[PDB]
Parts: C-alpha cells; structure tokens; sequence
C-alpha cells in the first residue's frame, strides 16, 4: 500500500511515518535506492587515491578519487565472504586490502590479487566478474560530489530542479566553497525526516524554540525573539522544487544564527563581495547571496548558507538518525576567518551545538508520539502559508511563498516523499508528477 | 619513561604527557589540585554556571573538546584536518553558554536536569619554566539524566592548564579532551 | 485469528502470551484502547488548574481539572507538527504551551493562540478544529478516576462489576482515601499480565516466595512460612468479575504485608473503625473492611488493602513495563500514622521494596521463557481451585471459590482477557460474555 | 562562594551544602573519612551485611533515598508532595533488613550475587556548632551482576552525616541520597 | 518460501542468511528443533545427581544424570506457571524446586510433591500428566552428550556421517577425552552461521587473519605467515558429510595454535601415543591423530583437535550468539599437561584470547553488513577448490578436496543448511538429500 | 571485624582479605600506591605495553582473571572445578601478548583504538611477614571504544600483591581479578 500517507497538495501527513519500522524498511527500496544522496566534496579528496567512507542510506560505500581524476564509489563489502573492507573513515591508499583472507582491490574497484590463486582457485574464480558492487551514477554541483544506486535517476542538476537557482549564488557566483572536515558525527533519537523536515523550511520556530540564545547570542536574527514582531513583508520566501528540494530565503541576513563576536567580520566581507557580484549579476541575485537561506536537499541533505552549516542526516532506524555537521567556506576567505567560521559551525549546530540541542527536543518527542496508538493515524498538518504559492513568477524560480516562515517546502517535500513512496522506479514516480505545480496550489 | 621506537601504538603527544607525572611526589600539590577539581566538579553538578565561570575558569581560557577522524594507522600521505572542534572556547564564548543554560526560555532545562559527575586518576606536575603554572590530568565519568527514562553517560579524559592567581585562588587556562567515541552517543551539550 | 489463546472457562492459556510481540500490538487495539484504565486521584489534582501526567497503555494524556470543577484529559501530542507539549509529571497551569511554534492550549484542550495567525495564516486555519485529543470517557469511584477511549464502554460502576461489593468496605463506608504521591516508578522485564495475574489472587506464593520476610519481619501473614500449614478453612475466598477484575480476601490482616513496627497500630487503628463500621453497615461488611484484598481492576490496576498499596503496571513492550507504585491511606488517619503507612508502602512494594523484588524472580522468567520455542506453545494451568466455584452465592455475589489460595479470578481475567482479544469492539465483547458465569462454573 | 539570585539554576538546598566545604583544607579528616567510605563500601561489595550495620551504621540512623517528582521550573502554585521516600529506614527496619538478605530461602540471592561499588569525590567538613559531627559528601557508581547476563549500573550523590564514637571509631547517622534518575530502570534493592 | 537461498552445490549463498530476523525465527523451527545440539560431557556430570544446564537453541534445559547411570534433559520451565526453576549452571540435587509456590520435581523431570495438594489442588491435579518437558532423543560420542528435540531424527551416529571417521582417532583411539569446566562465555555481536561456516573448514585466513599472533607466538602453524607459502600439497585435505558435519586436516601439527612455551611438550606427547597407535590403528590414523582438525558438527558445534578446544556458538538473535568454550584433554595426559593445556585454549580462543579476538572483526562485520540494502542480496562466494572434489575414495571416506584450504565443507555445510531450510520434517530433507555426494562433485 | 558464621553472605576468601586492610593508618603508604596503580593505568590508557611490562610487572608475575560457574548457595556436593582462567599468565604470556598487540598487522587495531580507565577505592598494607610486599585493593572501570560507535566498558576489582623492588622500583608480583558478570559483555582482550 502506502498510499495516502499524505494527503493531496501535501497538506496534512500521517504521524506514523516519524515511526513505523515496516515503512523505515519501504524507504530504504523507495527513497535511498532512488534518489541523490551527499557524498563528499572535492576539497576532502583531492590528491589521486584520496578517499572516504559515506553512508548512503544503511549502506556505506568508499568514495575514492582515480587516477584520471574522476570518482567513483564502491560498496565496503567484500566479494568473497562480505567483510566490511575499509575501516578508516578518510585516507589515501594504493589500494584496500581486506584482511579476512587478503583480497586485493583496486582503487578502482577490481579485485587484482586474490592469495594462492594458482594453487587453490585455478579455474573456480576469476577475477573480472568479482569487482566491488559500483555506485553507478556519481555527478557533481560545485564540488559537492553525489551518488545515486538508481542508474534511470535524472542528472543532478535536473533532480535539483527550481531550488539550484537559488543555490548558485552562494555555491557558483560565490567563487564556490570548501568543506571543512571531518565532520561532526552524533546520534540523536529521531526519524530522518524529523530534521529534512525542519531544515526544508521552518521558520516559524526560530522566534520561540530558540528564544534563549537569540537573546544571549544576539545573532542577526534578534528581530524574532518571542515570536513577536515578525519582520515586515520585506522579510522572506520559501521555496520548493519538483523533486523534493525546498528552501526559505531570508533577505541580508549573511550571518545567520552566528554569535555577536562573528557577526561584524562575516557581515563587512559578505557585504563586500555583494557590490562585486551584483554588478557581474544583477541586484537580485548578488542579495541573494548575501541572504540566509536553509533548504533540503532530497532526500536528507541539508544546508544553511550564511550561518555555513552542511547536515546530512544519515538514517540507522525508525527512531534513530546519525547525524553529519560540516562547514562550508568561501575559497576566498582569509584564513582566519575560515578557522574562526569552521569552528562557529560546530558551537552552533554540532555536537555541542546550542542551536541544535535546543532543537533535538522537538525533533525526538515528535517522532516518539509517532509510535503510540491513538496517535499514529493523528494528521500533522502543514498547512502555514498554504494558498499564497504562485508559480512561473517573473522573478522568482520555482513554487514560492511570500514568508520564509511559511510551510510550502514542508508540502513540496512530502508531495515528493509520497510520490517516491508508492512508486516502483523512477518512470512511475514522474507519471504521479506531471502536474507538480498545480497540485500545490490548486485552489488559488 | 617511554621509547616511542620500541613503544609502537604511542603517540607523541600522549608520551610527552606521561612524562610530566609521577616524578617530584608533592603531597601538598596532590591536596590542592584534588580540591580544585572536585569544587569545580561539585559546582557543575549543582548547576552553578555562574560561579564555576567566574572562580574556576580563568580568562584567557582555552576549553577545547575534539572528534578526532579515523584514519589508517599506517597512515602516511593523507594530510587533512585531524580532529574537529566540538567545544573551542574562550570566556567570551563559554559566557554565552552559561547564559544560555540559566535563560528562562531554556526549554530542555524544565523539569530540572541531574548531573553527577566522577572525577578519578588525578595527578600533577609544576610546569619547569613558569612555576605558577599547573598541570593536572583527570579522568570523568558525567551522568546525566532528564524527563524520567533518558539518561546519558560521557568519559573523557581532560588534560589541564591551571594558574595561580593573585588572590590565593587558582584558575583553569586550558582544557584538552580527546573524546574518546567517534560517533558521539548523544548531543554533548555538557561541561567537561 | 488470536482466538483460543485461553481455554473454555480459563482453565489453560498458552505461555507466548507474555512474550509474543505481535500480540502486544493487538492488545493495544483491543484492550488498552477499550478498557477503563486509572489516571489518578482527586487527592493530588484538587484545585483548579491541577494537572497530572499519566499513560493509558502507550499514550500519554495530560489530566487536568477544570475551572467548573469537573476532569478532563487530552493527548499530550500537540496538533501542529506532534510534539510533546507537557514534559512534567505534575503542576498547575494556567494553560499549556507547546514550545516547538508556540501554539497555546486551554486547560480545556482548546487552541487558543496561535503565533502570527492573522499575518501567515489567515483563512488557512481554524482553532476550533484543532483541539487536543480528548479521552471520551472519564469516570470516578470514590476519588479515583478512570479514563477510557471507547465511548460504547459500560460505566465504570458496571464495569466493576461484582468487585465494587468486596471494595466499598474500603473504598466508600470507611470515610474514604486520599491516594499519596508522587508514585514510585520502576522498571522490570517482565509482561504486564504477570503482574496482573499475581495481584489478581496469587496468595499461594506468599507462604514460599517471601518466606523470607515473613520468617524476619514477622507479617501477620507469618502463619503461612514454608506453605507448611494454610490458616484453616476461615481463611478467605477469591471473586471475580464479568468485566475481568477480581481479588483474593484473607479475613483480619488488616497489617501485613507490614513488618513488626507498624503491625500494633495498624490493628488497633482498624480494629477501633471496624466496630462503628458493624453498628453501620453490618458484622459481615464492616469484617471485609479490616480484611486484606488483593485484587486487580481490569486490565491492569491492581491494589492491597490494609497492606495499602495502588499499583499501575504501565505496558511498554512485550517484556517491560513500568511499575507505578501509590500508597492509600484512610482519610481519618492520624498524620503520622499516614505518615508511617506512605513510607511502609514503598519500604515493601516499592522500587526498594523487599516485597515486590522477591517477585521479580518469579515474574521477569515467567516471560522471558515465554519467547522460547518449545515454550511458546505450551499451557500454563490455572486450575488451582476449580470446580468448588460458584455463582449468587446468599451472601458473596461474584463468582467465588473458598479460599484466598485460589485461581478462580485468574480465570475470570483470561476469560474477559480473551473475550476481548477476539472482539472488534464493546458489543461483540458483551455478545461473548452473555453466559460468563456459567462458563467459569461450568460441569459442577 | 554562590548568589541564587544571580546564579538562577542552582537550588536553595544544593547552595547551603556547597558552602560547607572546600574552606578548611584538613587533609587528616580527608584521610579518616576516605578509610570510612572505603571501608563501609568494601564491606558492602562482599556483602558483609551485619558488620556494616553494627559496626558502620549508628543506632540513631536515618537512611534516606528519595525520588523527586519533575515538576516545571516555574512552578508557583502546585504545593503537594515533592518526593517519594524510596528508603527512609531506622535502625530497625536496617535490622529487617539485612536479615532479608542472609536469610537461607531469600531466592532472588542464589546464585550469589556480584556487587562493585566505586567511590569519588569525597569531600568533608566539621560541623560548627556540634564538633563531633562530619559533613561528608561522596558520589558512588554502583554494579551489580548476576546470574550470567543480567547487569545493573546505579549511579548516585550522597549527602552523610557522620558522628564521632566512644572508642574512636565513626558512625553514620544520616544518609540522604536525590537518587537522579526518575524512572529507576531496574529494582533498587541495594544499601547505597 | 525460503527456497533459493544457498544455490546449486551451495557455491554460493545469500549474504541476507546472517541478518534477517524472519529467518532466525525460521531456524528455531527447522534448524534447532530439528537436529542434534551439544550439551554436555560425563566427565562434568558424573555421579548420579550431578546436573548442568545447556542451551538448546534459545530453549535452555535441565541436563540430569539419572540414579540408573542414565541420563535425561528436560526445559528449564515450570508446569504451573511457567518460572524458570534451576538458576545454577551446575550442581548436584535431589531434585528442583521451583520457588514461585514450591512445585516440587525429581531428578527424573516427574511432578513429586505440591504444597496443599489435598486442601486445594484435589481433583484438578492429576500430577502425572504434569511432567517437565523432556528432551525425547539423547546420545553419546566417546564421552560427548548430545540432544534433541526431533524424535524422528536419525541416531546422532548416522548424523556424525563420513565426519566421525576423521574424528574417532582422537575422540576414540586415543583412550578417550574428558571435558575440561567450566566453559568461558563470551557474546559477540556476530550470527551464529558465521562461527559455523569459519570453523568447517576455514584454513585460507589463518595466514592472514592471524599474521600477528604467528609470528608473535610461532605457533607450528608459522609455516604460513602472509599466506606467502602455502606448505605443499602434503599439506592436508578438507571434508564433507550427509548430515551437514565438516571439517578440515593438517597433517602433523598437534599443537595446533598453541604458542611456544606449550608447543615442545605436547609434540613430545602426542608422537609418543602415535607410535603406539600405529601398530594398533594403523600408518594413516594414527598420523590422523597427531594431526590438526578444524570442524563443525552440525549446526552449531565446533572443535579444534590438537588445539584442543571444544566450542559452542549459541544463538541469541539474528547479530548476537553466546560462545561457550571449553578445553578438552586425553584422559592419561599428566594433570600438570592437562593444567597447562586447559588454560592455554582459554588463552587461545577464549573470551580473553588473542585468537578468536582478531578473528571476531571478520564475524562482526560479516554478519552487520547483512543487514543492509544493497548487500542483503549479494552473492557469497564458495568456490575455493570447487571441480576438485571427489567421493568415495577408497581411503578417506567422505566428500573430499585436496587442501584444508579449501570451501569443500562450506558447500557441504550450507548444503545441508538449505536442505533443512526448505522442508517441513526429516522425512522430507532425507529426500532432497539423496544425491548429496552427486551434487557436491557434479561438474568433474 | 566479621565473625562468617554471623555474616552469612561473605566468603571466607572475601573475609580473609577484609581484614588486612584499615587498620593501620599509614598516609605515607597510601600516596606510594595511589602514584604506583595511576601511573599505571596512564601507561596502559596511552597504550604503552611495553613500558608497563618492563617497568610495572615484576618478571615473577602471576596474573589472573577467573570467570566463576554460578552455583548454588546451597550446594555441598559438587566438587568439580570452580573457575575458567581467562587470564592466568607468567612473564613470557604476557610478552607474547604485549608484543601481539604491537604488531604492525593487528588488524582489529586500526583505528587505533581509544581506552580510558577509573579507578577508585584504592587501600593497601604492609605483608606482616615478608615487609618487602604490599596488599594492594583498587578498583576499576574500563571504557574502550573504537570505530565510531562500539563501545564497552567493564567493571572489576583487583586483588593485588605488589614488591618493592632493588632499584627503587615497585612493581605487580600478583594479580586476581574475579571478574562479575559470568556471561562476559564483549572480548575481553584488555588489561585490567
Ligand atoms: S571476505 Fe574479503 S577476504 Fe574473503
Ligand atoms: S508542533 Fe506544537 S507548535 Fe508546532
Ligand atoms: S510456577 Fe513453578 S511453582 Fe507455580
Ligand atoms: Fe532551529
Ligand atoms: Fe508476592
Ligand atoms: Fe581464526
């Protein structure tokens, strides 16, 4: 089954999927098997023979840099009895050696030098039909390398659909980004979707969860504290694509949620770099830039510009995640800032992370009620903003809302999720998807 | 004393460590660092941020809690960042997190957190060129519980900088501690 | 299927039971959705604005007393996104905010406020149809108040069955109780039924089980130490219900399970009310008054008399729950005789009560051996006592066997239990029932 | 030294406690009573129950571990009841106690069990106003194992008092223990 | 269905086999209730009384020895209802209690004694039917015991197959073993399945899995550090049964792991009685003797020869198993070899043991990977020396290929594993077993 | 002082050793330990075997940890052996099993792997025969955690016998660890 999870335009969702451990399984087939999912960037594997270990789902795959240049990810288990092969998160090797029985591999991925071959093998194995299990498409976005195991996948930049547009001032016009590792890496106890589903676009919590340390940190985010004053209309949008992908812009806010003692730094360099670019691309798009935009990325990708934050929430169970914090700079920072933004990243939403624990309180109740009887049927609503989006603006790209504190990338996200859920391959999710746009805003 | 040609699995740095220790046997320095930690260690448990900041930590503090990353043993040519830093820290920064804790709106905080924490295995050395200075190696067990049945528990190891200060009093420059998971159990939003 | 789990009249019930985790899930439909189940007292929710947090199986619902003086109780879910609103176990509030957004609830499960309405969400929005979830059914007796989710239940009194008659000696002519909080709370592996099964009339382990205490503290009970010799016939009965509930009466021992100190007071205490009760309510009732019930209300509320102990055992999965643990006290007591009953409670069934852990032996294997494959299978006997029951009696109204030491109500619970494990709701319940009497009483 | 009114997590009670110690620097009582704890915990561990009572435990004994009920931190009005009295025994009910435990048919004790307990941060002051009474303050990790695959940890404070006896020796007069986890996860029938 | 999952001449098998849970379950039913399982050995059990408890798949069981010398197993569960009644691993007793209300057994698994049996048990308890459930079919191997629970089962020597002839030169000719208690107990996340299918015949990792300890205790085994050299076909040979037992032989090593300070007296022992054996048994059985076996007996016991280890892989869950470890010495070894031998398997392969602690990395990992997506259905691989297997040579008895380094026992194993797998009694395996030798050569 | 046919839950061997220790009172005694079991479980901490062989173990060294079989309380009979030895090595074992560790190729070692341990309730006393030894009674909990999210941690007394020896050293002649839970958590394959 699993239709009629949620319910048409996105509207209203059913509490049970932050919980049911039949459909986490589903997801696994339908959302990670199908999809884009963050791997590395360039920056962490550079040198030929760089690599890395990402999870891709439940699954972990070495992520390695070729001799030519290229990339390509392999599966981390082996072909012979299906030990785990790489147990260093990042390094660089000539090659990966499992040491059951000392298979050996190519950086490339084939199996080069199986032991006692000629005595004991002879004519039972050979060697070019037992190559590590290849992640077949592998494509990138301004050094941000992804992998998708579904080879019929649209090319990344078209599964990025409407929200690249808003990306490309920070990510392309920027002179691009960096990621700064290792990452931080914790667990918290909350479905996946719980944090997609925060950083795709809410808004609506900064003023109130978040009270504490707006008045203590004095981010430039202040103007929020208590929910009380909203920012006039002049404050924001939020956006969403066909393929999941959503953002909330909020306008000039290029220090994000950073404390005070950042605050003057990021803001005087990120308001130089402004005049710059507007005059190579318009006055739009260079603010843009400069603004504070937090968005998903289908399915578990998230990114905050201007506070510089790259998540991804990486799925163990139905009421677990394992979760990623990296920072993100601009190349052309000085040193110092980037040390000082690198670590900024971390106080903020890491590990020990005051935004970020103040948030885990919603994210794992949330997905505990899912489990409970008289609640699991319980429709959340998302329903902010709904009747407001418009499409094919003169000037802004995708399906937009005229507040940031809106939920239209909420509608967007699970439009998609149920899209993927109840469809066998990538052919029948498009045949539910032909009308994106009018689904999701319909009446109006 | 420690040869790292022999001694393969020991790092530089955790052999240099070792041998400040267990050299000069200062009963009276051993007395004092052990009521310093343990002060700071009951101050912390009862929540009084603000106290611990003000009389424990000094100024020019340093507190830095680092994830280090995975790498090869015999690792030889990979030369990216080593660690992050989950807690890096000067009494700037470390205000805003006390004044985060004792804000109102502090939602994690109602009902009260309990926090109990053990404190063993410590020594320490005078530092030979800057005698006011003090090094002091502790181990901790933190315990921390909330809302009934969650309950987390951290171990850590925290190499520390202490300096006499004019008052009589003596205060924490710097705090080191290699957190020992990779994957950190729960959110580490907790003062070790 | 789940039906013949229990056999005709309660005679066997397969061990899986208390291990099988599917059924577990069953149960949650079929009986914890359904049955009444206990909240809490008006001793500790009296003022207006009062509330206590309690779970009705897996959910958890916030109690609160209304303004006009009456009770309600709502999901402690929120609406929006889910969260958890309420994360204390007792207070008293002017209303309930669910710190996620904001949004403000009435102690009435009314939304009230919601930030920024009129700015983002307009016409999208109702407040009147978003209230927390009620519980449809809240009832009383004699202070303590049972909440249920079914609303074609049958009153509590009903429901209650031939149980209120053994109880109001207790529970209404001796002045009534005050319930004292805040209850222990505990964890053991062990499945709720185990509970429910002991409390519901195992006298036959006192004599071997807790021959320790018995033999050190010196329990009224000790003439039973080694089941060597049962106090003779005059020794007590076991009842039980239509609607499940049951309890075993031993005549006198009004103290123990109390050890030594306590044991003088008590009994002169009761002894004193027991004569005023006889010139008021008779020789017989006003005797069951200073008697010892051990007894469980329906699926999983159990509670001793005279010893003075409410238990809630609160189902978490197939092999854990949680352990609520309440003293009674006579609200005419003396303040330090509450005061010495309250602490005693704990001192012997509490978290540290020396009671309730010589039972955890019995009752954490009794299911863990019920996930085992030969064992799942099998049949435990509950034949201890059968066919000396009867029905309308001329004195005693349940269906009753002659002695304390009996199973004829752990038949009658596995009868209910498996009349409500095969039924889709209240009225196929009460179809299977019609005939419940004679079913336990059956060929003699 | 701690202002509540600046300090705003910090309980009235965990303040008053805080202020006895850590002013004196008396590393004689810091020896007796570290021999005390040990001894009192060695004789826990291998379950020496009758020489713990007699000798460690004086007649006069209150022993107390409550449970306190989570209430929001900004409660003004809800005045029941804070507290669950988890033990609260006099010497008597030890006694019964104790008794329980040696007793031949006290099933849940065969096969025996495993006890290691783990004592730190111990601190310790003399009262003012009666000399012979010692404040004492020790945190306890607390393991108990048995019958192969079952293991509990306990992790507690414990607020002591300690009185000065006829031929030297020093007895317990009152223990108070906040047991900090609400939900307990396993059954506390153990001498903390 | 559950078909498919070990293919043609079990080459190759489904990685999902260590992971998923439905099948777990599956093999309680077809696996562990089906076939012989280890329990003990007389020398732990031997005057009457004596009695350990052994687990039998998840089920655990009260192992007796019998005043008429016999002896007979029963589940450690209780008729009434249902606690566990023996909680000691071993003892010696007059019979069991069970301390919930004082059912009394005998040694013999009868119902002898229930407190107030006439008072209020009467008619309702026949006694005799109300026996403990009794393993049907127990057998012996030169000291070791064996039980199960599948009547129909064929007689444990039948099921030992073509193994028992490799074995009985050590388990018989050598005057016989006793078993050395207790046995070490150890959980390591790790399916059963995976210690299984290392010891039948695992040869290939011992040069690089174990390269550490060989050079580091210069085993006799050195001869294979780096898997560089493999000692020349005059090297061993691996083998294959009917009823799933394999193993694998190394010609002359009979201090098999064991380090240097052991190694000079137990080749000094073991050439000695292998003079002796010769004119007694033989040229070839008795180097047997003195040579190295590696093995499984079916499902799930495993020892070492020479090495001297006697292993029982217990199953938890679908991750988890219990390891129990024992030593084994012939029985007219001096006490002080036999001092230095027990310890020294612990200190090999026990829970403090530098052998089996490197090689748990290898079944970690194995089984983990099991779990996951894309891996779930993989292929593994059983191929090493496949074509050069052969049957009936007129020498050495069963299915047998030219190295110990060989998957030969692998195929044989899974075989077997499959063939259970797919039917519903032992019946129906003898009939998909009728031309096990055919297809485990086939292709030569 | 325990009188076994009063406390009838301690062992003979548990009572034995209770009253060594806690009669004496020598300060000057107890910092010579607490220097010695700190130092080291710092060496072993930093993975520095090979310094810990040399320097901490005396060559004479028995070194044993014993998994006990669960019996009855009750049982008088059963006279088989008691115990597994896990751990019962002389100086050459243990070398064999410093230098396995060591070894370039010791797979489960990469990454390297993080150890932390506690220890607590430390007493010795002076061997009333033979002065040269030394009683030593410390407890421990180790923490060891590799690979992002594995994580053990074990509990265990320590029953130990230490020798001063010529060059001014002191070093560990006798280990005994009983070691609590019977069916052991993971691998054992540490140092306690
Ligand atoms: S499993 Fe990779 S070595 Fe065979
Ligand atoms: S979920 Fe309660 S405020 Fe949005
Ligand atoms: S369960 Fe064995 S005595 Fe009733
Ligand atoms: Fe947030
Ligand atoms: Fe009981
Ligand atoms: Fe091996």
């Amino acid at each position: 089954s699993y239709q009629n999870l949620v319910s048409e335009a996105g509207l209203t969702q059913k509490h049970l999927i932050h919980g049911d451990k039949e459909l986490f399984q589903h997801e696994m087939k339908t959302i990670f098997a199908r999809n884009w999912l963050f791997l590395t960037h360039d920056s962490l594997i550079p040198s030929p023979g760089d690599y890395v270990t990402a999870k891709m789902g439940l699954d972990e795959v070495i992520v390695s840099r070729q001799n030519d240049g290229s990339v390509r990810a392999f599966l981390n288990v082996c072909r012979h009895r299906g030990k785990t092969i790489v147990h260093a998160e990042a390094g660089n090797a000539k090659g990966f050696v499992c040491n059951y029985h000392g298979w050996g591999y190519g950086t490339n991925g084939e199996l080069q030098s199986v032991p006692f071959e000629k005595e004991l093998y002879g004519d039972a194995i050979k060697k070019k039909c037992l190559g590590l299990k290849e992640v077949p498409r592998i494509e990138s976005f301004h050094g941000f390398i992804y992998g998708c195991f579904d080879a019929e996948a649209p090319p990344l930049i078209d599964y990025l659909g409407d929200a690249a547009w808003y990306m490309e001032p920070t990510f392309k016009h920027s002179g691009g980004l960096e990621l700064v590792g290792p990452p931080g890496k914790v667990v918290v106890k909350a479905n996946w979707k719980t944090f997609a589903e925060n950083f795709v676009g809410d808004i609506y919590h900064v003023g109130w969860t978040h009270a504490s340390i707006l008045r203590v940190g004095q981010s430039v985010f202040t103007p929020l504290a208590g929910n009380a004053m909203l920012p006039p209309e002049g404050s924001g949008l939020q956006m969403t694509s066909k393929y999941g992908s959503g953002m909330s812009l909020m306008w000039d806010y290029y220090a994000g949620n950073h404390s005070a003692d950042l605050v003057p730094d990021l803001m005087a360099f990120g308001g130089a770099k402004q005049e710059k670019l507007a005059k190579e691309i318009g006055d739009v798009r260079a603010r843009i830039y400069r603004s504070h935009l937090n968005g998903t990325i289908f399915p578990n990708n998230s990114f905050l510009t201007g506070s510089a934050a790259f998540k991804v929430w990486n799925p163990i169970d139905e009421n677990t995640t394992e979760v990623w914090t990296y920072a993100f700079v601009e190349k052309d920072m000085p040193e110092d800032l980037k040390r000082r933004l690198a670590d900024a990243v971390q106080r903020t939403v890491g590990p020990g992370g005051y935004w970020e624990s103040d948030d885990n309180d919603n994210m794992e109740t949330l997905s505990q009620n899912a489990k409970k009887y008289q609640s699991s049927n319980s429709d959340l609503i998302a329903s902010l903003g709904f009747g407001k989006d418009v499409y094919g603006d003169e000037c802004y790209p995708g399906v937009v809302g005229p507040s940031g504190a809106s939920e239209t990338s909420y509608r967007g996200f699970y439009r998609a999720y149920q899209a993927h859920i109840s469809s066998s391959n990538w052919a029948e999710f498009e045949n539910a998807s032909r009308n994106w746009h009018t689904e999701l805003t319909k009446t109006t | 004393m420690i040869n790292t040609q022999e001694d393969k699995l020991v790092s530089a740095h955790d052999a240099e460590e070792f041998h400040r220790f267990y050299i000069v046997q200062d009963d009276a320095l051993l007395q004092e660092v052990n009521t310093l930690l343990t002060r700071e260690a009951h101050l912390l448990d009862i929540q009084a941020y603000k106290a611990w900041l003000e009389h424990c930590v000094a100024p020019e503090i340093k507190y830095q809690v680092i994830s280090r990353e995975l790498r090869s043993t015999s690792e030889r040519r990979y030369q990216l960042n080593d660690a992050v830093n989950i807690y890096n820290e000067n009494y700037q920064q470390l205000k805003v997190r006390v004044e985060h804790q004792m804000d109102p709106q502090n939602w994690p905080n109602s009902p009260k957190i309990r926090f109990t924490r053990f404190v063993t295995n410590v020594t320490a050395a005078k530092d030979k060129s800057a005698p006011e200075m003090l090094h002091v190696r502790s181990n901790l067990i933190l315990h921390r519980a909330r809302r009934g049945n969650e309950v987390d528990v951290f171990y850590a190891t925290r190499e520390d900088k202490w300096k006499r200060i004019e008052g009589g009093g003596i205060q924490l420059v710097e705090r080191f501690v290699d957190y020992p998971e990779r994957i950190l159990p729960h959110n580490l939003l907790v003062f070790l």
